[PDB]
């Protein structure tokens, strides 16, 4: 048996970190965002 | 207007002066019928002011 000294567990919080690596863009779940201009064969106004 | 832009890479002044001189006798004609409909003569527009 080991009796250590340890922190408190009042004296201290566990924070969740969410970590990313870059910033997602616009039409990230869009695999062709192109396809709404390439389709318009009308014309836009 | 990727197509709308092609014809302007692929296109000559003497085909654009006809183009634009065509639309300026079909507003004329336009505007001479709403001449002839409401009168309008120096007359008219200055009875108007």
């Amino acid at each position: 048996i080991k009796t250590a000294p340890v922190v408190p567990p009042t004296e201290q919080r566990d924070m969740v970190q969410e970590e990313r690596v870059g910033t997602p863009v616009k039409n990230a779940g869009n695999a062709n965002p192109a396809a709404d201009s390439d389709n318009a064969t009308e014309g836009v106004v | 207007g990727r197509r709308l832009a092609a014809m302007f890479y692929y296109t000559n002044a003497d085909k654009m002066l006809s183009l634009t001189f065509g639309l300026a006798g079909q507003l004329r004609a336009a505007a001479d019928t709403t001449v002839a409909k409401f009168q309008i003569c120096p007359h008219t527009i200055a009875r108007a002011q």
